[PDB]
């Protein structure tokens, strides 16, 4: 069990990346939608307004 | 001289025969767990290197 130890180390550093990037893309996603469609919103309010 | 000593004494190596007997019987189980474990300890640190 000290074997199948130094191993399961190796595992669980990876799934740390892994874990990693579902997060942050997923985070990254959602807020770059907001963030797009609140510029269309900005850039038409411009004009509407004019 | 009595018969019946002569059986006493017979009982004694019926006995002394199942001691060598249960004796490989017990040092053929104690390898059988040994190696068990030799695969067991192999096959639990292969799943987790996949």
């Amino acid at each position: 069990q000290s074997e199948a130890e130094k191993a399961r180390k190796e595992l669980l550093e990876l799934e740390a990346l892994s874990m990693a990037v579902e997060s942050t893309g997923t985070a990254k996603a959602e807020a770059e939608s907001r963030a797009e469609a609140a510029r269309i919103e900005g850039e038409g309010s411009v004009l509407q307004a004019k | 001289v009595d018969q019946r000593t002569r059986d006493a004494l017979q009982r004694s190596v019926q006995l002394a025969i199942e001691i060598t007997t249960n004796s490989q019987e017990a040092a053929a189980k104690h390898e059988a767990q040994r190696l068990e474990q030799e695969a067991r300890g192999r096959l639990e640190r292969q799943k987790i290197l996949d």
